[PDB]
């Protein structure tokens, strides 16, 4: 019954411009952490492409 | 609501004044109803502000 265009647009922009550093962590540091602990695991990795 | 509407003229950039949904007829109305005719009159006179 009322326009929500301004409210929806404002909320989405805040989500898009959030100062989250998780994508930074996953791309750079997460692979290194997986690599260092992989040889020490009791069950060595088993992967398919 | 009258003087609120007059005040709202200075801030149409961030605030948009609209008529509330409850002012409209509940089921749309019918021209065979005097009450609905009065509803139309009231809404028509109130909208242009």
């Amino acid at each position: 019954t009322q326009s929500l265009v301004s409210s929806m647009r404002g909320t989405l922009d805040k989500l898009k411009l959030i100062k989250s550093m998780t994508p930074m962590y996953l791309q750079q540091l997460a692979p290194v952490e997986l690599a260092v602990i992989a040889p020490m695991l009791p069950f060595p990795p088993f992967q398919v492409p | 609501s009258f003087r609120v509407a007059l005040a709202g003229w200075l801030y149409n950039g961030v605030v948009t004044t609209v008529i509330d949904d409850s002012s409209y007829p509940k089921d749309g109305g019918s021209v065979t109803s005097l009450e609905n005719l009065w509803d139309f009159f009231i809404l028509a006179l109130a909208l242009p502000l």
